[PDB]
């Protein structure tokens, strides 16, 4: 899955 | 009188996304910028220098989207870009000699 | 993960307009990963920041470079550890450099574990012409991998 | 679902200096940058992309210094940088077709 | 003084295919926006040899195939005005990509108008991308920057043996 | 002479 930094 | 340099010159920066906003990373298969970036530099430094390689990972980066049903991430986007002040074709010629 | 080798040929033809590069290591190479934080809490683990780390890794040593490796640092251990790394001495007999951070950050800065900021511009300063002689006139790679603000792209439709 | 265009892409913008670095004008040439810009441009928009270009004109200012004896210009450097959100190679193709 | 050199047939047939599409005609609008007369309560230098750039770029973008538009001495809020007005032209529909360069004085990520007063960089190339401006989706669009961005001077650094 | 922008 897909998260921001 | 001899040639002086600039305080900062001949380097060149790679971000994962643009001013102001996120960079996107898989749970899985880690952040979409080093996976594009490594994808290209494994195939193409034999033949292309670092920056048109960038310029290849900032196509592969535009054209992926975000998967996380649920979340504001769903179909989110990201752009790499990088700068530079490089003054000649760096090349990194793997291999070479061998 | 497989590094294609350039041929005689290619470095031949274009060697002549092009830094100079063929020492061996090709130069340095750091890679300096957070990935467990909590200072701020709002910097949450960032799962899968492990294959970003072992990936830079095997890739700059398939490139030929020799690589040096930090994990969660905080921002002052990160300042310190760059600053030593920028001085080695290797870097006056390699001919290029490459430093990636992986981390937690935003616009113009990266945090360390400690969720503190390391200001970019001071990462820039300790490789440039004044502080890093060594490297004056070549070439120097840097890879951020790195929020720089909270907004997320929606993304737009294409017309 | 038809794929979508992140908000900015395939720009790429020069600039004469660096942050937090002052520009260098020439009275009679002009912008040390325009003046390398248009000599790059001209004579190889022809053969080589833009980017490449820009990496050119970074040559040319690199090696450039200030002339202002008496001032606090005398002897300095710019130096110039391209950011570049470009997706593919940017060729002008200046003349082709013909006219 | 200038002349630009084409390029050959043979040229283009091989390298058209890893490249932006870019035989429209004409290849794109083109703005020259020069600031070199400041008359703000922020006092701002005369620009001596501001000219010379404007009149080379006008004719190197028309030399590269680009209808050249421009704008000079404008203050903060009509540079925002009339980018953004040169941004929305019906014009982009029918070219291939877009040049806009910009000559001032200015400070970090923004430029100053002839009032001393300033406009943000962020939301110059805003008024292009691919939100904003639909026209000139997927098409190069090209910035070039002449203006300060700090008032530091680099002394520069000899060459260490 | 060389002045700054």
């Amino acid at each position: 899955l897909d998260e921001s930094x | 009188p001899k040639m002086r340099l600039p305080t900062r010159s001949d380097m060149i920066c790679g971000y994962a996304c643009l001013k102001g906003t996120a960079a996107m990373r898989n749970t899985k298969r880690g952040s979409w910028y080093i996976e594009a970036l490594a994808q290209v530099f494994s195939e193409r430094a034999c033949d292309m220098h670092v920056a048109d390689m960038l310029v290849k990972v900032n196509a592969l980066i535009k054209d992926r989207e975000g998967y996380a049903p649920g979340t504001e991430f769903h179909r989110c986007k990201e752009m790499s870009e990088y700068c530079s002040t490089l003054c000649r074709h760096l090349y990194l010629f793997p291999g070479h000699p061998p | 993960l497989q590094v294609k080798p350039c041929t005689p040929e290619f470095y031949q033809t274009h060697f002549q307009l092009a830094y100079r590069l063929q020492s061996r290591p090709r130069g340095l190479a750091l890679v300096l990963s957070n990935v467990h934080f909590t200072g701020e809490k709002e910097l949450e683990f960032r799962s899968g920041g492990d294959v970003d780390h072992s990936t830079l890794v095997t890739l700059f040593k398939l490139l030929g470079y020799d690589v040096h490796v930090l994990c969660d640092q905080t921002a002052q251990e990160m300042q310190e550890k760059l600053q030593n790394f920028a001085q080695l001495p290797a870097h006056r007999v390699t001919d290029s450099c490459i430093v990636a951070l992986l981390s937690h950050g935003v616009e113009g800065a990266i945090y360390g574990v400690d969720g503190k900021l390391l200001q970019l511009q001071e990462v820039f300063q300790l490789f440039d012409n004044a502080n890093c002689p060594s490297l004056q006139n070549k070439p120097k790679m840097f890879f951020i991998q790195a929020c720089r603000g909270d907004e997320t792209d929606r993304g737009v439709d294409q017309q």
